[PDB]
C-alpha cells in the first residue's frame, strides 16, 4: 500500500491526474499513465492559511 | 455515471465500437443464409442430399 501526502495550491488539484502537464504536472508531481488506485482531496483552508 | 473519453488517451481506455450477432440453429423454417443455388429433386437413387 503506497501512501503520501503534500500541499499546494487549489488552482493545481484538477491537474493531479496522469496525461496532464504543465506547472504542478512537470515541475512537482508526475504519475504514470498506467496508473491504478484512488485519489482523495479536500479543502483545507481554515487550517493552512 | 459517465464516461470521459478523450483522445489523448492512451490505447486500452480510448472508447471502441462493438456489434456482436447472435445465431440459433434449431429445427424451424430458415428463412436466411448464404448465396447458392438449388437442383432438381431426385430420388430413389443413392444421392449425396
Amino acid at each position: 500500500v503506497y501512501a503520501d501526502s503534500f500541499v499546494i495550491r487549489g488552482n493545481e488539484v484538477s491537474q493531479i491526474a496522469p496525461g496532464q502537464t504543465g506547472n504542478i504536472a512537470d515541475y512537482n508531481y508526475k504519475l504514470p499513465d498506467d496508473f491504478t488506485g484512488c485519489v482523495i482531496a479536500w479543502n483545507s483552508n481554515k487550517l493552512d492559511s | 455515471r459517465s464516461y470521459g473519453f478523450r483522445p489523448t488517451y492512451g490505447v486500452g481506455h480510448q472508447p471502441y465500437r462493438v456489434v456482436v450477432l447472435s445465431f440459433e440453429l434449431l429445427h424451424a423454417p430458415a428463412t436466411v443464409c448464404g448465396p447458392k443455388k438449388s437442383t432438381n429433386l431426385v430420388k430413389n437413387k443413392c444421392v449425396n442430399f
